[PDB]
C-alpha cells in the first residue's frame, strides 16, 4: 500500500512511529573541520541513519542502479574546476552552487521521508539551512555575480519554507589557520589552492547568520576542534537536550501527513529549483538540453519507468 | 485538511449542485447555492496565504450578492403567482433579477471581473472545480427558466462574454488567468443558443468541461502555473507537450477536433431561426480565443524554449501525481467528432 | 474510396512499427504503391461521374487532383531525408505522420460528396500544415508565417460554414449530386450578395487572390521543403477546386459579382509577376510565381465557360508539378550553401552540370513553352478570356512577357556567369536529388502525350 | 399592491445600492448584505402571512438560518483579512490583478 | 544553418506581468512563484 | 555567452565516408536499398506501367463512341433527307409556353 490519503486514513500516522529518539541532527562546520567523522560517530552511537554530505552525484545514488552518472548529466559542474578557476566565464562557480543546493534539498527530503515513514532518526553532514555560507563566501570573493545571489535567494525562499529545521545543530569550530593546515595534510592538489579569505568568509557566514538564526528554533551545540573528538561527550549532550523551541512542537498527524506527501514526491520537491529565471550560469540552450536528454534515456534502465526496462532484466511487463 | 474532511467538503459541494438540479421548489434551489458556496470557500483557502484570502473574499462577496438577487426574484415571483415551482417566472422584473443573478454566478460579462482574479489566487485543483463543476447548477436553472428570459438581455450577456473573454486572454501570461478568460468566452456560446435549442447548451457545456478538465489536469501534473514554467515541459515530459497541443487546438474550435462540435451545432441551430449576423460575429470573434491558445502551443510544443541546468535532476524521477482519467479525457477532448450525432442522447 | 483511405491510414503503423533505419525506405515504397493504385480512378464516363457511395465520389475534376496528391507523398519523403537526418527518431516519425495525415485529409476532401463533409476535411488540412511549418521550419519567421497562414484561412472559412448551413436549411441537402438538380437561380438582393461573398471568400484566400495573398510569401518560404511542396502543389488547389464546385449554386449572381475579382486577378497577375523581377530570395521568387499562376485560375473559374474550365484544371495540375519541382531545385542549393539569397551562389552550371539541365526544364515549363501542359492550360485560359473581353489579351500578353523575364532571370542569375570564389562546398548532385527532379518533370512531359486526362469534366 | 410593499421593496434597493457601493470598510458592506436579508425576510413574511399560505410559514425561518450561516462565513473571511493587513479595508485586497 | 529555437531574448517576452506593456501596467510585477506573499 | 549552448555543428559531407553514396542514408546498405525502391517503384512501376495503363484506357469519357454514333446519325439523316442537326434540342410538341 503506497502511502497516501487512504494509508493515512487506515492507520499510517506519523505520531505512532516517532519516539523521543526520532530526531534530525545536522553536523555543520567549516572545510576540513572533522564533521564527517563526528557525524558518522553520532549516528552509530544513537541508532540513526547516516547521510554522507550531498555532493554532485548524490541524486544518482538514490536512483537507477546507484552508480554515478557521467558528468555531462550533472551539468559538467565540477568542484575540482571550481578551485582551479573560481572566476571562470562559463559560470561553473554558481552552476555548482545551484546544483548543490538542489542535491541537499533532495537529500533533506529523503531524510524527512525516512524519519516520518520509519520513525528512525537521521544525521546529515550539512543542510539546506547551512548551504548558503558557501554562496556568500563566493560572492564576497567575486567568484559569482550579484544576480547569482538574487537567483539563489528566490529558489531558497520558495523551497525552504516547506520543511522543518533540524532538532539539533552540531557545529564543529576550527579556526581558519588550523583549517589551512588540515587542508595541506590531506594534500588534495585542487583543494590546496583554497585561499584563507574564502575560508574566513565561510566562518563569518556561519558565525554571523547561521548560528544566531538557527539558535532561536533549534538546539545548537558549538563544540571546538578538541572537544569534537569526544563522541561519547557529544552523544551525552544530545540525549540531555530539552527540545522546548522550534516548530517541531506545533506538529500533529495532520501536518505531518502534508509533509510526508510533499517529501515522497521528488519532482514536487525540486519544483522551484528550475524556475524560469534566465541567468546565464544556469541557463541551457534548447539544442544542448535536447541532445543531452536523448543521451540520458539511452543509459541502461533509464528509457522507461523503473521496473519496465527489459534491458536490465525486468519481466512481466505485459501484465504490469 | 484532514483527508476525510476534504472528502466531506467535496461531497457537500456536489450535494448542493445536485439539490439545485433535482429541486422543484425555488427555496431548495436557493439552499443548494448556499450549501455549495459554503463548502467551496475552504478548498479555496487550503494553502493559507494572502492571495487565497483575497480570492475567497472576492468570491464570497460576488456569490452572496447574486444569492440575494436570486431570492428577490423568488419572492417577487411568489407575490405575482403564489407558487414556488421551478419553471418560467411570472413577472418580467423577477426574470431580469434571476438572469442577472445567474450571470454573476457564472461570471458572464459584464459581471466577469471576479473570474480571472479568483482563479489566479487559488490552487489549480480548486480552479478546476471553480471553472467546471460550479457552472452545472446555474446552467441547470437557466435550462428551466429560458422560456421567460428576456431575449435581448441573454444575447447581450453572451456577446459581451465572447468579446471580453476573447480580448482579456490576449494580455495574459499566467495560465490560470488564460483559463479564466477562456471560460468567459465559452459561457457566451452556451447562453447564446439557449433560447433556440437548450440541448446545444448541454452539448457545449459537456465538451467544454471535458476540455477544461484535461487542461487543468496536465497543468497539475507538471505543477505549472505560468507560460514560461510550462515551456520547460518539453525537456521533462515530451508526451505531455503533444497532448497539450491537441487539447489546445480542440479548444480553439479547429476541425477535425471535438471542440468544433459545439461551435458547429450552435451555428446550425441559430441559422435555422434566421439568426445569421450573430453566429457569424461569434465565430469570427472566437478567433481571439484561438490566438492565445496558439501562443501556448508555440512556447510548449512547436518550439524548444531555453531550459535550466537543474532540470537535469528531474529526468531521474517519474511523475507520481494521479492524473486521474487523463488518458480518457484527452481522447474524448480530441477524437469525438465522428460521433457527433450522439448529441441526441442529451435530448 | 476506402481502397485508398485505408492503405493511407496503414502508412502510419508501417512508419511506427518499422526498423529505425528503414522508416524512409518503408514509407517511400508503400506510398509509391498507393500512388500506383490511384490510376484506377481513371474509370471515368462521358455522362456520369463515379459515385462510390453516400459519402465519396470521383469525377474528372477530382481524379487528377487525387492522383497528383497521392504522387507527391513519396516525393515529399525523398525531399526531407537530408535535413531531417540529425533529428530524433520519434520526431522523424511524427513528421512523416503529419504528411500522411495531410494526404488522408486531402483524398477525402477531393472526393467528399457532401459539402459540409468537404468543409470539415478542407479545414482539417490546416492542423498538419500548421504543425509542419512551425515545428520543422528553419528560420524565426516560421512562427509568424504559421499565424498568417492560419488566421487568413479561418477569417474566410468561418463565414463559409454559416453560408453552407444556411443553404442546407433552405435547399434541404448539401449533397453535390442533389444540388445539380435542385439548384435554383440566385435572385439579386443584398442578402444574396453576401451569400456569394461567404461562399467564395474562403476559396479565394486559399488560391490566393491578389490582395489576400500576404500569407503565401510567408508560409511557402518559411516552411520546410515538404511543407512548401504540398503547400504550393495541392493546397492552393483546394480553393480552385472549391470554386469549381460552389459556383454551381451561385448563378446568375456570378456574372456581375465576379468583376472585382476578375480585376484583382488580371492586374494582380502583372504585379506579382513584376515582384519576381526584383526578389532577392530565390525561394520567395518561386512563391510569388504561384500567386501569378493562380490568378489565371481565378479568372477562368469566374467567367464560367467550357474552355476556361478546361484550362483551369490543366493549369492546377501543371502548376502543381512545376512549382513543386522549383522548390526542390531551390532547396538543392540551400542544402549546400545554407542561404536563400539568389545572388549568393552563382555560376552553378560549371559545378553541377546535370542539375542545371533540371533548372532549364523547370524554367521552360514555368514560362509555358509549348506543347507542355503548362501552355495548354494557359492558352485555353487566354482563348476563353478573349471571348469574354477582347481587351484582356493585353493583360494576358504582358504577363507572358514578364513571366519569361523572371523565369530566365532566375536561371541566369543562379546557373550562368562566374562561380562564387569563396563557396567551395558544392558537392556533386546526389542520386536522391536527381531522381527527385526526374519524378517531377517526366510526368509533367508525359502528360503532353495524353492531355485529356487532366482537362476536367468539361472535356 | 399596498404601500407597505413600497417601503420594504425600497429597503431592499437601498441595501442593494449600499452593498454595491463600497466605501472603505468590509464590515460596513457585510451589514448591507445582512440588511438585504432582513428586507427579504419581511417581504417574504408579509406575503405568506397575508395569503394564509400555512406551509410556507417555515420558509422565512429557513431563509434566516442559511443567511446567518452565510454571514458567519463572511465574518470569518473578514477576520482573516484583518490578521493579514491589520485592518479590514477593501483597498488592501488588490494583490490579484493590481 | 541549424534550426532556430528561441533564445533568452525571445522567451523573456512571455515573462512579464502582461504581454502588452502600457504606462498603467509598467508598475506591475510577476506574482510569486509559490503564490505566497511575505507576511507584513 | 548568455547561456550554455552547443556550437553550430558543421555540415557533414556524405561523400567523405562513402564516395559511392546515393545521398539517401549514411549506412551504405540502407543507402542502396532506398535508391532501389525509389527507382523500381518510381520509374519501373508507376511511370512505365502507369503510362501504359493510361495509354490503353477503355475509351476515356466515351469520345470514340461519340464519333462512332455521330457517323450513324450523319449517315441515317442524310440518307433520308433529314437535317444533319436540328436547331431545337427538345421536340416542341410537349413544351407549353407561358402565355
Ligand atoms: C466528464 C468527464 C470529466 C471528468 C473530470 C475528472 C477530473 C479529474 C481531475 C484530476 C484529479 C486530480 O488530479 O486531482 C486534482 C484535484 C485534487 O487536488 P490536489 O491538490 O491534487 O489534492 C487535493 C488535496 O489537497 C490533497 O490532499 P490529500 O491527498 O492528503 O487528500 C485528498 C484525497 C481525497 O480523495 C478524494 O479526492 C476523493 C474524492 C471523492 C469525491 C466523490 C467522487 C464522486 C463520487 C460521488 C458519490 O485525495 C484526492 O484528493 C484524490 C484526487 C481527486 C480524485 C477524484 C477523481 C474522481 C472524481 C472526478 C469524477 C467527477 C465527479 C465529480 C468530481 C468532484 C466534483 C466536486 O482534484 C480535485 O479536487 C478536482 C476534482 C474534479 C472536479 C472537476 C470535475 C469536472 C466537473 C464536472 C464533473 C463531470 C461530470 C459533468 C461533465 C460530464
Ligand atoms: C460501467 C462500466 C465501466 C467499467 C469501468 C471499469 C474501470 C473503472 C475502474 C478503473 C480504476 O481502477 O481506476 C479508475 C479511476 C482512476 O483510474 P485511472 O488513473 O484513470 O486509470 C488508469 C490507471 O493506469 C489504472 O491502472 P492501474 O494499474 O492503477 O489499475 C488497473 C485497473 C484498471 O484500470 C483501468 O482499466 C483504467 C481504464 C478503465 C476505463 C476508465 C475510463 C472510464 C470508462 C468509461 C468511459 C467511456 C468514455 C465514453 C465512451 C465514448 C463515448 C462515445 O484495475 C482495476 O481497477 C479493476 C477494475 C475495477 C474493478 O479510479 C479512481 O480513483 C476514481 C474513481
Ligand atoms: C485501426 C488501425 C490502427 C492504425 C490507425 C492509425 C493510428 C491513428 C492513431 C491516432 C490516435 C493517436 C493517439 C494514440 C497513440 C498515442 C501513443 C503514444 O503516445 O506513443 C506513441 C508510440 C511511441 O513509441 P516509442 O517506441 O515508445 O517511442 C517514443 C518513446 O516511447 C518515448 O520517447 P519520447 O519521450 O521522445 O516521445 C515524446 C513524443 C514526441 O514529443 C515531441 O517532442 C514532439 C513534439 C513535436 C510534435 C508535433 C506533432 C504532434 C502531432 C500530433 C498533433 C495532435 C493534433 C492532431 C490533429 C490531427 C491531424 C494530425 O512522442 C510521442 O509519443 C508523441 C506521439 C503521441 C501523441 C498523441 C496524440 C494524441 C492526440 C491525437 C489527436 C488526433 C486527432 C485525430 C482527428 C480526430 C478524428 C479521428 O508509438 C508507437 O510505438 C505505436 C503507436 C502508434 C501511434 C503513433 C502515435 C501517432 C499519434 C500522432 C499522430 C496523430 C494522427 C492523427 C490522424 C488523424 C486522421 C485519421
Ligand atoms: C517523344 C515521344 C514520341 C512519341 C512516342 C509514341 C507513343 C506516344 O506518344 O503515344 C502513346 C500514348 C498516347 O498515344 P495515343 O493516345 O495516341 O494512343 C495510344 C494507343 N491507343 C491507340 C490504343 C489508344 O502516350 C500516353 O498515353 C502517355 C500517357 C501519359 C501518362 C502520364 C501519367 C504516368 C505517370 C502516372 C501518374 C503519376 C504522376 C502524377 C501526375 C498527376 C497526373 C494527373
Ligand atoms: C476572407 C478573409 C479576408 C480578410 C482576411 C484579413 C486577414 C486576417 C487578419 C490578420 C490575421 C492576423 C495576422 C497575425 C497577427 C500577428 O501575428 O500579430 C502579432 C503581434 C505581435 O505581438 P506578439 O506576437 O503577440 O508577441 C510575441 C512576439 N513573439 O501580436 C499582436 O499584436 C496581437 C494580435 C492579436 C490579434 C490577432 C488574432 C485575431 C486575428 C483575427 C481577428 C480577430 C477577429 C476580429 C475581431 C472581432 C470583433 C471584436
Ligand atoms: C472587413 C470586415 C467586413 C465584414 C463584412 C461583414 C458583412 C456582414 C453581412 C451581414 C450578413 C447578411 C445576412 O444577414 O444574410 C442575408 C440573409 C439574412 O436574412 P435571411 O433570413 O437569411 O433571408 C432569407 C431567409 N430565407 O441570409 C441569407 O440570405 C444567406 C446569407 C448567409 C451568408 C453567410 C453569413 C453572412 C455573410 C458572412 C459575411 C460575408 C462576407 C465574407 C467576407 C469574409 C472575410
Ligand atoms: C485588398 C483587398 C482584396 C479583397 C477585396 C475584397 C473583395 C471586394 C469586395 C466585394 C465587392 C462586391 C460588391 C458588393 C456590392 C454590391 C454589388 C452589386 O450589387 O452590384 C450590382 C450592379 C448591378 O449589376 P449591373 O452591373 O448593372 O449589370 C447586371 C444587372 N443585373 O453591378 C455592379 O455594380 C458591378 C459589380 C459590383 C461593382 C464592381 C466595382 C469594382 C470596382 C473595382 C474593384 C477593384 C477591387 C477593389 C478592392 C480594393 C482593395
Ligand atoms: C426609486 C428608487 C428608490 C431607491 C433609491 C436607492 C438609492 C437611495 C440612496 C441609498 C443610500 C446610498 C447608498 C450608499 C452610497 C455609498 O455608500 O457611496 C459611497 C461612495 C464611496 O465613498 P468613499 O469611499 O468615502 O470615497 C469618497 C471620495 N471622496 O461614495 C460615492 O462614490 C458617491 C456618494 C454618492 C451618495 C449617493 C448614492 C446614491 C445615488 C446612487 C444610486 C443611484 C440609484
Ligand atoms: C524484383 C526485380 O525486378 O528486381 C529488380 C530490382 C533491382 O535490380 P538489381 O538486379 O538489384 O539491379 C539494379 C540495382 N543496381 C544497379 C544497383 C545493381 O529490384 C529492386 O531493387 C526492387 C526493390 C526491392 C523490393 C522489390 C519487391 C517487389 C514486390
Ligand atoms: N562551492 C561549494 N563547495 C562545497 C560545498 N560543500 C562542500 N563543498 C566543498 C568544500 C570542500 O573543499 C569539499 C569537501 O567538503 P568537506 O568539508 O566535507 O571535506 P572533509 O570531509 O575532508 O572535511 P570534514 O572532516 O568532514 O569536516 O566540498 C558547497 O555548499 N559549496
Ligand atoms: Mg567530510
Ligand atoms: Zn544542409
Amino acid at each position: 500500500l503506497q502511502y497516501g490519503p487512504l494509508a493515512y486514513i487506515l492507520g499510517e500516522k506519523a505520531t505512532k512511529k516517532m519516539t523521543e529518539k526520532s530526531k534530525l541532527i545536522t553536523v555543520d562546520g567549516n572545510i576540513c573541520s572533522g564533521k564527517s567523522k563526528l557525524a558518522k560517530e553520532i549516528a552509530e552511537k544513537l541508532g540513526l541513519k547516516h547521510f554522507p554530505e550531498a555532493g554532485i552525484h548524490y541524486v544518482d545514488s538514490t536512483t537507477g542502479d546507484g552508480k554515478p552518472l557521467p558528468v555531462q548529466f550533472s551539468g559538467n559542474c565540477s568542484l575540482e574546476k571550481f578551485y582551479d578557476d573560481p572566476k571562470s566565464n562559463d559560470g561553473n562557480s554558481y552552476r555548482l552552487q545551484a546544483w548543490l543546493y538542489a542535491s541537499r534539498l533532495l537529500q533533506y527530503a529523503d531524510a524527512l521521508e525516512h524519519l516520518l515513514s520509519t520513525g528512525q532518526g537521521v544525521v546529515l553532514e550539512r543542510s539546506i539551512y547551512s548551504d548558503f555560507v558557501f554562496l556568500e563566501a563566493m560572492y564576497r570573493q567575486g567568484f559569482i555575480r550579484k544576480q547569482c545571489v538574487d537567483h539563489y535567494n528566490q529558489v531558497k525562499k520558495v523551497t525552504i519554507c516547506e520543511y522543518l529545521p533540524p532538532h539539533v545543530v552540531v557545529y564543529v569550530d576550527v579556526p581558519v589557520p588550523e583549517v589551512q593546515s588540515r587542508i595541506q595534510k590531506k594534500g588534495n592538489p585542487h583543494e590546496m589552492k583554497i585561499t584563507s579569505a574564502y575560508l574566513q568568509d565561510i566562518e563569518n557566514a556561519y558565525k554571523g547568520t547561521f548560528l544566531p538564526e538557527m539558535s532561536e528554533k533549534c538546539e545548537v551545540l558549538q563544540y571546538s576542534a578538541w572537544e569534537a573528538q569526544d563522541a561519547e561527550k557529544v552523544v551525552e549532550d544530545i540525549e540531555y537536550l530539552k527540545y522546548d523551541k522550534g516548530p517541531w512542537l506545533d506538529q500533529n498527524d495532520r501536518k505531518l501527513h502534508k509533509l510526508r506527501m510533499l517529501v515522497q514526491d521528488k519532482l514536487e520537491v525540486l519544483n522551484y529549483t528550475s524556475i524560469p529565471v534566465f541567468l546565464p550560469e544556469v541557463t541551457v540552450g534548447a539544442h544542448q538540453s535536447d541532445q543531452v536528454f536523448q543521451e540520458f534515456t539511452e543509459l541502461p534502465g533509464r528509457k522507461y519507468r523503473a521496473g519496465y526496462n527489459e534491458d536490465v532484466g525486468d519481466k512481466w511487463i505485459w501484465l504490469k | 485538511m484532514n483527508p476525510i474532511i476534504f472528502i466531506i467538503i467535496l461531497l457537500t459541494i456536489m450535494l448542493g449542485t445536485i439539490i439545485v438540479m433535482i429541486s422543484s421548489h425555488w427555496l431548495l434551489v436557493w439552499i443548494g447555492f448556499e450549501m455549495n458556496m459554503l463548502a467551496i470557500i475552504p478548498i479555496m483557502m487550503k494553502n493559507h496565504n494572502p492571495r487565497a484570502t483575497e480570492a475567497s473574499t472576492k468570491y464570497f462577496l460576488t456569490q452572496s450578492t447574486a444569492s440575494m438577487l436570486l431570492m428577490m426574484a423568488v419572492i417577487i415571483n411568489l407575490m405575482f403567482s403564489g407558487q414556488w415551482t421551478v419553471m418560467k417566472l411570472f413577472n418580467p422584473m423577477a426574470s431580469m433579477l434571476m438572469t442577472m443573478a445567474l450571470a454573476m454566478k457564472l461570471g458572464m460579462a459584464p459581471f466577469h471581473f471576479w473570474v480571472p482574479e479568483v482563479t489566479q489566487g487559488i490552487p489549480l485543483s480548486s480552479g478546476l472545480i471553480l471553472l467546471t463543476w460550479q457552472k452545472l447548477a446555474p446552467m441547470s436553472v437557466l435550462y428551466q427558466i429560458f422560456p421567460s428570459i428576456n431575449l435581448n438581455l441573454i444575447l447581450t450577456l453572451s456577446v459581451l462574454s465572447i468579446l471580453i473573454g476573447g480580448w482579456g486572454g490576449l494580455n495574459q501570461t499566467q495560465l490560470r488567468k488564460i483559463m479564466a478568460y477562456s471560460s468567459i468566452a465559452h459561457m457566451g456560446w452556451m447562453t447564446a443558443v439557449l433560447p433556440y435549442n437548450p440541448t446545444m447548451t448541454l452539448l457545449n457545456l459537456i465538451i467544454y468541461i471535458i476540455m477544461t478538465s484535461t487542461m487543468f489536469t496536465m497543468f497539475m501534473a507538471n505543477s505549472t502555473t505560468t507560460t514560461l514554467s510550462l515551456s520547460h515541459t518539453w525537456n521533462k515530459t515530451p508526451i505531455m507537450t503533444v497532448l497539450i497541443l491537441a487539447t489546445l487546438l480542440s479548444m480553439g474550435g479547429l476541425p477535425p477536433l471535438s471542440g468544433f462540435m459545439p461551435k458547429w451545432m450552435i451555428i446550425q441551430e441559430m441559422t435555422k431561426n434566421n439568426s445569421i449576423i450573430l453566429p457569424t460575429f461569434m465565430a469570427i470573434t472566437a478567433l481571439l480565443n484561438l490566438y492565445f491558445y496558439m501562443r501556448l502551443t508555440y512556447s510548449t510544443t512547436l518550439t524548444m524554449f531555453p531550459s535550466t541546468n537543474n532540470m537535469k535532476m528531474k529526468w531521474q524521477f517519474p511523475l507520481m501525481k494521479k492524473m486521474t482519467f487523463l488518458p480518457t479525457m484527452v481522447v474524448l477532448s480530441t477524437m469525438m467528432l465522428p460521433l457527433t450525432p450522439m448529441l441526441s442522447v442529451l435530448e | 474510396m476506402l481502397k485508398y483511405i485505408i492503405p493511407t491510414i496503414m502508412l502510419m503503423p508501417l512508419t511506427w512499427l518499422s526498423k529505425n533505419n528503414m522508416i524512409w525506405v518503408n514509407s517511400t515504397a508503400h506510398s509509391l504503391l498507393i500512388s500506383f493504385t490511384s490510376l484506377l480512378l481513371m474509370n471515368q464516363f462521358g455522362d456520369n461521374s463515379l459515385n462510390f457511395s453516400l459519402l465519396f465520389f470521383s469525377d474528372s475534376l477530382s481524379t487528377p487532383l487525387l492522383i497528383l496528391t497521392m504522387w507527391l507523398l513519396p516525393l515529399m519523403l525523398m525531399a526531407s531525408q537530408h535535413h531531417l537526418s540529425k533529428e530524433n527518431l520519434t520526431r522523424k516519425k511524427l513528421f512523416i505522420t503529419m504528411l500522411i495525415s495531410l494526404q488522408l485529409f486531402l483524398i477525402m476532401t477531393f472526393t467528399a460528396m457532401e459539402l459540409i463533409l468537404f468543409y470539415i476535411l478542407f479545414e482539417a488540412t490546416l492542423v498538419p500544415t500548421l504543425i509542419i511549418i512551425t515545428r520543422w521550419g528553419n528560420q524565426t519567421e516560421r512562427l509568424n508565417a504559421g499565424l498568417y497562414f492560419l488566421f487568413y484561412t479561418l477569417a474566410g472559412s468561418l463565414p463559409l460554414l454559416v453560408a453552407l448551413i444556411y443553404i442546407q436549411n433552405t435547399v434541404g441537402s448539401l449533397n453535390f449530386l442533389m444540388l445539380q438538380y435542385w439548384v435554383q437561380p440566385v435572385h439579386n438582393s443584398w442578402s444574396n450578395v453576401f451569400m456569394w461573398l461567404a461562399c467564395m471568400m474562403a476559396f479565394m484566400v486559399k488560391m490566393p487572390l491578389y490582395g489576400l495573398h500576404l500569407w503565401l510569401p510567408k508560409a511557402h518560404v518559411e516552411a520546410p521543403i515538404a511543407g512548401s511542396m504540398v503547400l504550393a502543389a495541392v493546397l492552393l488547389k483546394l480553393g480552385g477546386y472549391g470554386m469549381l464546385r460552389i459556383t454551381l449554386i451561385l448563378n446568375p449572381m456570378t456574372d456581375f459579382m465576379a468583376y472585382p475579382f476578375i480585376m484583382l486577378s488580371l492586374w494582380g497577375m502583372i504585379m506579382t509577376s513584376s515582384i519576381c523581377l526584383r526578389q532577392t530570395d530565390l525561394k520567395s521568387l518561386i512563391a510569388y510565381s504561384s500567386v501569378s499562376h493562380m490568378a489565371l485560375v481565378i479568372v477562368a473559374i469566374l467567367i464560367q465557360t467550357p474552355w476556361s474550365y478546361m484550362g483551369a484544371t490543366a493549369l492546377m495540375i501543371a502548376h502543381g508539378l512545376t512549382s513543386s519541382m522549383l522548390f526542390c531545385l531551390a532547396n538543392s542549393n540551400y542544402e549546400r550553401i545554407h542561404s536563400r539569397t539568389m545572388i549568393l551562389a552563382r555560376g552553378l552550371q560549371t559545378l553541377l552540370p546535370l542539375m542545371a539541365t533540371w533548372w532549364l526544364l523547370a524554367s521552360l515549363t514555368n514560362l509555358a513553352l509549348p506543347p507542355t501542359i503548362n501552355l495548354i492550360g494557359e492558352l485555353f485560359v487566354v482563348m476563353s478570356t478573349f471571348s469574354w473581353s477582347n481587351i484582356t489579351i493585353i493583360l494576358m500578353g504582358v504577363n507572358m512577357v514578364i513571366t519569361a523575364l523572371y523565369s530566365l532571370y532566375m536561371l541566369i542569375m543562379t546557373q550562368r556567369g562566374k562561380y562564387t570564389y569563396h563557396i567551395n562546398n558544392i558537392s556533386p548532385s546526389f542520386t536522391r536529388e536527381n531522381a527527385l527532379m526526374s519524378l517531377h518533370i517526366l510526368p509533367l512531359l508525359l502528360l503532353t502525350l495524353n492531355p485529356k486526362i487532366i482537362l476536367g469534366p468539361l472535356y | 399592491m399596498s404601500m407597505v410593499y413600497m417601503n420594504i421593496m425600497m429597503a431592499f434597493t437601498v441595501s442593494l445600492v449600499g452593498l454595491l457601493m463600497y466605501r472603505s470598510h468590509l464590515m460596513s458592506s457585510l451589514l448591507c448584505l445582512e440588511g438585504m436579508m432582513l428586507s427579504l425576510f419581511v417581504m417574504a413574511a408579509l406575503t405568506i402571512l397575508n395569503s394564509h399560505f400555512t406551509l410556507a410559514s417555515m420558509m422565512p425561518i429557513i431563509l434566516l438560518v442559511f443567511a446567518a450561516c452565510e454571514a458567519a462565513l463572511g465574518l470569518s473571511l473578514l477576520v482573516m483579512v484583518s490578521n493579514t493587513y491589520g485592518t479590514d479595508y477593501v483597498q488592501n485586497l488588490n494583490l490579484l490583478q493590481c | 544553418a541549424r534550426q532556430w529555437q528561441p533564445d533568452v531574448e525571445w522567451a523573456e517576452q512571455y515573462g512579464g506581468a502582461v504581454m502588452y506593456p502600457t504606462k498603467e501596467t509598467a508598475h506591475w510585477k510577476p506574482p510569486p512563484w509559490n503564490d505566497v506573499d511575505p507576511p507584513k | 555567452l548568455r547561456w550554455q549552448e552547443d556550437p553550430e555543428p558543421e555540415d557533414e559531407n556524405l561523400y567523405e565516408k562513402n564516395p559511392d553514396s546515393h545521398g539517401y542514408d549514411k549506412d551504405p546498405a540502407v543507402d542502396i536499398w532506398n535508391m532501389r525502391v525509389v527507382f523500381f517503384f518510381g520509374f519501373s512501376i508507376v511511370l512505365v506501367l502507369g503510362s501504359t495503363f493510361v495509354a490503353y484506357l477503355p475509351d476515356y469519357r466515351m469520345q470514340e463512341w461519340a464519333r462512332r454514333e455521330a457517323e450513324r446519325l450523319v449517315k441515317y439523316r442524310e440518307a433520308h433527307g433529314l437535317p444533319i442537326m436540328e436547331s431545337n434540342c427538345f421536340d416542341p410538341s410537349k413544351i407549353q409556353l407561358p402565355e
